[PDB]
């Protein structure tokens, strides 16, 4: 160290050695960290908050739990960032991607320390990189023109995805609800549109989707509870002192008798408007603001239902379900359209009561209702189906698909190690280690179940190797077996996703020679 | 066991005693406080509903079903 | 059988610890069960007394 100082006081610096020391500490214990919730037997981690009022919840998602940790290493805060943004994309693969760079890394590590330079292993992964995305791509099924096999291939996409978290305790049953779900959506990527209402009680066998659409909302004293063959109207507009005649106007007279008739005005207006807004021939009001209770007591005169508050989304969501517009100044009775339903009423589950539409016109919107035993139990639930329905709507979006288990990163292997065979010098050194990292993802799902890994990755190799190109980990015994057969099927953008991704933030790692820290600020404690 | 012990009451026989006549015949024998053994339950006019029952013991096979799925810890912010 | 060495031991002493806890809760309101059980007094940190038998206000 050079006697004369360059830096500040509490400023810090690192250089070659120990930076890549650091950045491969940190990377690899962020890896082993979420290594253990991988594949079909996978465990949960519980999350408890220091800071966070001792808030707790138990979780499987990789994303979830690497947004939660304080980590301060800054080579774990690129995978944390990854991972997050992977979970943004597709909404699956939270855990290979990260598992998987710090596999390159840990293989990395080894490959400094045989003395080469990092921009030739840089090179060398990128041809490998190259290689194992050819293979992948040529090796699609692409679906779609025909009906039942694509909707045999949502049903084992929902299956698999499913496999490892909570709600494979009952896997068939909630595979219904993911598959049928999305369906109701009618080609339209709206994750918005499907609602999930989870309420405390009862067990978790006892969720369902329905058929119709439900409100948590109230209406208001002296009108009716149910309507047969219902027409809507959907508004948005003041109903509260509705009169914000938005200029700066003020009441100015001599006398109180005038402030009674303005008062009188004032009150004709609202009646003008309620007017108005039945003259369209309505049994059902929906508004997202406050209704006061001079209107109320006017739409209770004429038998009409009315709801008050239901925000934006509930708006949206009954605009979609029923199939009216949202409208506003009721001055055109016949340029604007109404929601039909055949039935609305009253509905009590647990101890709440929610507004029930049945037979609704369109349908392009739906809600289900989780139950459960605890609130951990509920939010892990809603976690689980909130992946199931991403992915199968990336499907649905862009349907060609691949075979899981362990086929995937076994193909891409095998064309890099065939790559790797061709080339002179070190790079063909580096290629081998990039292998090396995809044949791990296969065993450490085998290592979470108990068996012989290295005997199934050994089998699986060999398998591969001379033309078997559907090979895969039977975990249910634990052999290999035909991925067609068993029906173990994911989609390829999310492989293609995990790939780049990986690849891209190991490159970006393994290219820093030089960590340099400011003082920190301090937190002022008096 | 529990019911027999805030009683006052020696549970090892008192449930011996139990399993005993459940298993050759009538099964609506239980705990008498008021005699201070063993008899029928109807005679005494203690009934409860079922959905209590089936209510409990489901939520919590749930309940150890969901703990059994842990192996971690983690302290966060 | 022969091999499937297990290398760590963290998650067998996180599932006793668990069993511990729940076993010990139950333990604590064991003694509220039937008719001959009695009741509880809780005094809060603010001040505030209580005295039940119900299982969920314990
Ligand atoms: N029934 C199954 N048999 C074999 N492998 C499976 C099965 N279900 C899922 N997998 C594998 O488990 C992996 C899914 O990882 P998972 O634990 O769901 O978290 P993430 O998908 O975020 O990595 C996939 O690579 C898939 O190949
Ligand atoms: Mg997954």
């Amino acid at each position: 160290l050079a006697p004369v100082n360059i830096f500040k006081a509490g400023a810090d610096e690192e250089r070659a050695e120990t930076a890549r020391l650091t950045s491969f500490i940190g990377a690899i214990a962020i890896g082993d960290l979420v290594k253990s919730t991988l594949g079909p037997k996978g465990m949960d981690k519980i999350l408890l908050s220091s800071g966070r009022d001792a808030s707790l919840m138990v979780t499987n998602d990789g994303a979830t739990i690497l947004k939660n940790i304080g980590v301060d290493n800054p080579a774990a805060k690129v995978l944390v960032d990854m991972s997050r943004v992977q979970d943004d994309e597709v909404g699956d693969g939270t855990t290979s991607v990260t598992v998987l760079a710090a596999e390159l890394l840990r293989e990395a590590e080894s490959l400094i320390a045989k003395k080469i330079h990092p921009q030739t292993i840089i090179a060398g992964w990128r041809e490998a990189t190259k290689a194992a995305r050819e293979a992948l791509l040529s090796s699609a099924v692409d679906h779609g023109s025909d009906e039942v096999k694509f909707r045999q291939d949502l049903m084992n996409i929902a299956g698999t995805t499913l496999s490892s978290k909570l709600l494979t305790h009952h896997k068939d049953h909630f595979t219904k609800l993911a598959v049928e779900a999305v369906l109701r959506l009618k080609g339209s990527g709206n994750l918005e549109a499907i609602h999930i209402i989870k309420k405390l009680g009862g067990s978790l066998a006892d969720s369902y989707l329905d058929e119709g659409f439900l409100l948590d909302k109230k209406i208001g004293v002296n009108q009716p509870k149910r309507i047969e063959n219902a027409k809507i109207l959907i508004a948005n507009t003041g109903m509260d002192t509705d009169k914000i005649k938005i200029f700066g106007s003020r009441v100015r007279v001599d006398s109180t008798a005038k402030v009674a008739e303005i008062e009188h005005a004032e009150k004709e207006k609202m009646k003008e408007k309620v007017e108005r807004i039945l003259k369209h021939g309505i049994n059902c009001f929906i508004n997202r603001q406050l209704i006061y209770n001079y209107p109320e007591q006017l739409f209770g005169a004429a038998g009409v239902m009315a709801i008050e508050h239901a925000d934006f989304a509930g708006v949206e969501r009954l605009a979609l379900v029923t199939g009216g517009e949202i409208a506003s100044t009721f001055d055109h009775p016949e340029l604007v359209k109404l929601g039909s339903c055949k039935l609305i009423e009253e509905v009590m589950i647990g101890e709440d009561k929610l507004i029930h539409f049945s037979g609704v016109a369109l349908g392009e919107a739906c809600t289900i209702v989780l139950r459960g035993a605890t609130q951990q139990i509920l939010d892990e639930a809603e976690r689980s189906l909130h992946d199931a329905l991403c992915v199968l709507a990336q499907t649905v979006k862009d349907s060609r698909t691949v075979y899981g288990g362990g086929c995937s990163e076994m193909l891409m292997a095998h064309a890099v190690t065939q790559l790797a065979n061709r080339t002179p010098g070190k790079e063909a050194v580096a290629m081998e280690s990039y292998a090396k990292a995809l044949r791990m993802l296969p065993t450490i799902i085998a290592d979470n179940a108990g068996y012989d890994s290295a005997d199934l990755v050994a089998q699986l190799r060999a398998a591969h190797s001379e033309g078997n190109t559907t090979a895969g980990l039977d975990m249910r015994e634990g052999t290999i077996g035909d991925m067609a057969i068993l029906g173990i099927t994911e989609s390829f953008q999310v492989k293609r996703q995990v790939l780049l991704s990986a690849a891209e933030a190991a490159e970006v790692i393994l290219r820093v020679d030089n960590i340099i820290k400011a003082a920190p600020r301090k937190r002022v404690p008096d | 066991s529990t019911l027999a012990e805030n009683a006052g009451l020696n549970p090892i026989s008192t449930v011996t005693e139990l399993r005993n006549r459940h298993a050759q015949g009538e099964k609506t024998a239980g705990i008498n406080v008021r005699k201070g053994g063993i008899s029928n339950i109807l005679e005494e006019l203690v009934v409860q509903p079922l959905l209590v029952s089936v209510s409990a013991l489901t939520l919590a096979t749930e309940t150890v079903r969901s703990i059994l799925k842990i192996d971690d810890v983690v302290n966060t912010r | 059988g022969k091999g499937a060495y297990q290398d760590r031991d963290k998650p067998a002493q996180i599932r006793f610890s668990n069993i511990s806890a729940a076993k010990a809760v139950a333990d604590a309101i064991r003694t509220s069960l039937g008719p001959k059980g009695m009741d509880k007094m809780i005094q809060d940190g603010k001040g505030d007394v209580t005295i039940t038998n119900d299982g969920a206000t314990i």
